[PDB]
RNA sequence: AUGGAGAGUUUGAUCCUGGCUCAGGAUGAACGCUGGCGGCGUGCCUAAUACAUGCAAGUCGAGCGAACGUUAGCGGCGGACGGGUGAGUAACACGUGGAUAACCUACCUAUAAGACUGGGAUAACUUCGGGAAACCGUAGCUAAUACCGGAUAAUAUAGAAAGACACUUAUAGAUGGAUCCGCGCUGCAUUAGCUAGUUGGUAAGGUAACGGCUUACCAAGGCAACGAUGCAUAGCCGACCUGAGAGGGUGAUCGGCCACACUGGAACUGAGACACGGUCCAGACUCCUACGGGAGGCAGCAGUAGGGAAUCUUCCGCAAUGGGCGAAAGCCUGACGGAGCAACGCCGCGUGAGUGAUGAAGGUCUUCGGAUCGUAAAACUCUGUUAUUAGGGAGAACAUAUGUGCACAUCUUGACGUACCUAAUCAGAAAGCCACGGCUAACUACGUGCCAGCAGCCGCGGUAAUACGUAGGUGGCAAGCGUUAUCCGGAAUUAUUGGGCGUAAAGCGCGCGUAGGCGGUUUUUUAAGUCUGAUGUGAAAGCCCACGGCUCAACCGUGGAGGGUCAUUGGAAACUGGA
């Protein structure tokens, strides 16, 4: 009857649209490419502030994989 | 008997089974010294039970009628 | 809603529960976080309220109740009035 | 519980300790087959089970039904050999043969209603009676006076020990202490004491 | 050492090895039945037997749009968890440890956290052509503590939507899994062998991890006896019998885990699956039929059909114990509870004699000799313990004005409601079946007379079978008795305590040769070694030294005692086969 998305949803959160992901997918590719260009999205690195207001604020990626681009951003500055 | 198998079954006993072609419970023992049958069979079980002559058992060989 | 649950095992019909920090979503036989002795209802042998939540005093400030609606039986365990 | 002639319980067995006269108008020969041949000599279990048998007569609980009897006498702590006689005297019929109200076992078994059973409080109509150091198995107030209570109150003087019986009153309530060595000694010790463990 | 252990079987009797025909208990049982009353429990054991069913579990605004605390239905939220049967992994899968420089640790509630910053908007409401249902069309929308990243803390040294008179980065309180080795695993003689990146090398990644995963390349008869490699296939354990111990067994229970979900196979946003009733794909099945369709749990409950010498009702309730929904309240439950169930073991209050005429009216064997089925007995008294209506009433224990830091107040219960018993003291019945010459505690007359019976061992039947069948019986035991398949007394019987190196149970004719199984070498060694040492721990459906009562039954606290500990050398060398 409860919809269930606390125990076994491991196929209950891969079951929908996943255009949401593809787009924060498009967004999370230029990880090695803002890098290898030079780009601006990547500087000062005193925020990325990134446990401030961001997280909370507006933030939707994954857990493990983000907080090993999460770890040398937020805190290089 | 069932499974497909043949077996040289005798009836211990005076029972004379009237009805052919009728399931026959197997009895459980196998016979003394008789080349030739190496089985028993149990009297009555879906079949004639017997005769009512003899009364000193009361317990097998298709036994019933307590006197009294 | 991990408070400490009676672990419900033993013999059938008579289950020995052990009052132990477990969760909701595992209930009777599921995991003990902190376990704290055990219970002993006979009342027929005077040790009965043998409980050692010595290492519970850390899980009593962020996810901690009553499993069993036992209010008698922490009632013995005062580990309050010191907040 | 035999439900049967108690008669052949000093033919069958070698220690009944039941009646005085009992082969004076019998034939004290051998067994009842081959009664008029000659007797036989026990074997090493079968006069361990001869006694059981002896006793299965005597004793009200048979096979099974006297389990603690058998239990009191081979686990409980003290002398195993002696113990089939010291730990089986805590049954009803002991105070019925020890205050004057029947001189068998099996009538003493049927003495817990007709005869005095209130023991200070809780009755009991079983074969064994939880006679302890504070116990008085008396009568009741209707069945004060009985009349297999109060048969032999004069016939039976010589009381046993660790009991006590007085005139319209026959309350057993003395020492809880019994002897070991206070019963009929006829059967092996040690050869009980070792079967009954296998 | 609570201290096993019969025979026969072979001359006409025999000893002696040897094997079981056979002096017993056990029998998840059924059974032909003579199965008075019952506390408690197991029950398609024969059956992962096919399929009509009653059927998984509903909800919520302190945060939003009916007519009238949530009433509009979106959002928080078990379908995989309660469950069900165990064909399925001959093996970390479970049974069993430290652990993790093989390690992740999502997660569950408290504080930092200032309700910040980009927001339109969302189901209902509903503009709504048709369609037998088998589905497109006509489409605007309106919300909600539904809800959106960069510059100011975390491996640097490149914060929000709002609570009453909710809250977010950091993290704690907490939490689920992957892992090393030490442990359970059949033999083939009528098979005697198997891996080749077998054996080790480092580099393209990424997940609980190194990574022979692939990465460049790497050997010959090498691996393997550790039968690896073939099979055997089974859910694993906590357990109960057992020799007296020496030996030996080692699972029905009842819980953990490991499974499964017509059959497979490939994928699918929110918090830990392959999903007991979401997908798609295919296959052979289910059935009605508008020509299209629906598909199947009954692997959730109880049933129709299956053949079972061999097994539960298509019955009430959520008392309660639950958890999930859910400011409370509300609200969920064939989870679970109570009644039908059979000798399934019930063993006893257990059913009448205080008294008592040869106790017969004459029969049980009767050469009648007496006794007696017979201190059976009359007919009463006796023995209470059958009704007669009865009103009856521990696993799991604290609460609900708003007056109260793991303490708690006006105000929170029933699906019930007849143990032992000396009492009313009506009269409600322990019978039975078996051997009876026996072996083995047991019989008299007739009837039989190799006709039939009896018939484990004996055998008894061609005449005087009390062995047969009826009557009077007798030994046994116990509300009953004979039967069928399953351990151990029997007895050591691949010998192990429990085998010879000759008749027994035993001469390899193989005379010439290392299976490392094993066959004086003096002295001599540096310490293979016998008895001392870290001791915390010392727990345990464990024999707990006691520990609680249910009369006959299931009523359970003692981790130090308590063994079933978890000090037995680092060590004292003139010494199995090898000097």
């Amino acid at each position: 009857k409860s919809a269930i998305k606390r125990v076994k949803t491991t196929e209950k959160a891969e079951a929908r649209n996943i255009s949401q992901k593809s787009a924060m997918r498009t967004a999370v590719k230029n990880a090695k490419t803002a890098v290898s260009n030079n780009a601006d999205n990547k500087n000062e690195l005193v925020s990325l502030v990134k446990l401030v207001d961001k997280a909370a604020q507006s933030n939707l990626i994954h857990s493990n994989k983000a907080d090993r681009i999460k770890s040398q951003l937020m805190t290089a500055n | 008997l069932s499974n497909n198998i043949e077996i040289n079954a005798y009836i211990p006993g005076i029972g004379h089974n009237l009805q052919e072609h009728s399931v026959v419970l197997v009895r459980g023992g196998r016979v003394k010294d008789l080349p030739g049958v190496r089985y028993h069979i149990v009297r009555g079980a879906l079949d004639t039970s017997g005769v009512d002559g003899r009364r000193q058992g009361r317990s097998l060989y298709g036994t019933k009628k307590p006197k009294n | 809603a991990v408070k400490i649950r009676l672990t419900r095992l033993g013999s059938k019909r008579n289950p020995f529960y052990r009052i132990v920090v477990a969760d909701a979503r595992s209930p009777r036989d599921g995991r003990i976080i902190e376990q704290i002795g055990t219970y002993n209802p006979t009342s027929a042998n005077a040790p009965e309220i043998k409980v050692d939540e010595a290492l519970a005093l850390k899980w009593l400030n962020d996810g901690a109740k009553p499993t069993d609606t036992v209010h008698n039986i922490l009632s013995k365990e005062g580990i309050m009035k010191k907040f | 519980r035999f439900r049967g002639s108690n008669w052949k319980k000093s033919r069958r067995l070698g220690i009944s300790l039941s009646g005085t006269g009992k082969e004076l108008e019998k034939r004290p020969y051998a067994p009842g087959q081959h009664g008029p041949n000659q007797r036989k000599k026990l074997s090493e279990y079968g006069l361990q089970l001869r006694e059981k048998q002896k006793l299965r007569y005597l004793y009200g609980m048979t096979e099974r039904q006297f389990r603690n009897t058998f239990d009191i006498a081979g686990k409980k702590f003290g002398v195993h050999g002696e113990n089939f006689m010291i730990l089986l005297a805590s049954r009803l019929d002991a105070v019925v043969y020890s205050l004057g109200l029947a001189r068998t076992r099996r009538q003493a078994r049927q003495l817990v209603n007709h005869g005095h059973i209130l023991v200070d409080g809780k009755r009991v109509d079983i074969p064994s009676y939880s006679v302890k150091p504070g116990q008085t198995i008396s009568v009741r107030e209707k069945s004060q006076k009985l009349n297999i209570i109060v048969e032999s109150v004069e016939i039976n003087n010589f009381v046993p020990e660790y009991l006590n019986f007085d005139a319209d009153s026959l309350t057993g309530t003395f020492v809880r202490l019994p002897e070991r060595s206070e019963l009929p000694a006829e059967i092996n010790e040690q050869l009980i004491v070792e079967y009954y463990s296998r």
